[PDB]
């Protein structure tokens, strides 16, 4: 049915302090391999 | 750099000693404060040779042309990145 009376974004009431970082850790398996500049750091 | 524009003729420094009364810098050198100013090197050399002063000449040292780039502070792969700004 159609509903325009309730607020469907109730998920963020249950987010903890590690929600963002656990989501990033979950996303880490999906991602493309990073490019490299050829050195370990600009001080190398 | 406005003091690096002209040529100067100075002399060798002689003895400055302590005045026994006041501790002032007593000298016996009349040419101690004599600094002459010339537009070119050759004017100074002609003036030194004209007055019989044995001279020695240092060459003008300019700063060499530098290669500057503000984007070089943020290179992808070079060591010339800045780590702070």
């Amino acid at each position: 049915p159609f509903d325009n009376t309730t607020y469907k974004n109730l998920q963020h009431h249950d987010y903890s302090t590690y929600t963002f970082l656990d989501l990033n850790l979950d996303l880490s398996k999906f991602r493309m391999p990073q490019p490299s500049s050829g050195r370990e750091s600009p001080r190398h | 750099v406005n003091n690096t524009k002209k040529w100067k003729m100075e002399f060798d420094t002689r003895e400055r000693w302590e005045n026994p009364l006041m501790g002032w810098a007593s000298t016996a050198d009349p040419l101690s404060n004599l600094v002459l100013t010339f537009s070119t090197k050759e004017d100074a050399i002609a003036f030194a040779e004209k007055n019989g002063w044995s001279y020695d000449v240092e060459e003008r040292k300019v700063p060499k042309p530098k290669s500057k780039s503000y984007g070089a502070n943020f290179s992808w792969n070079k060591r010339t990145r800045v780590s702070t700004k």
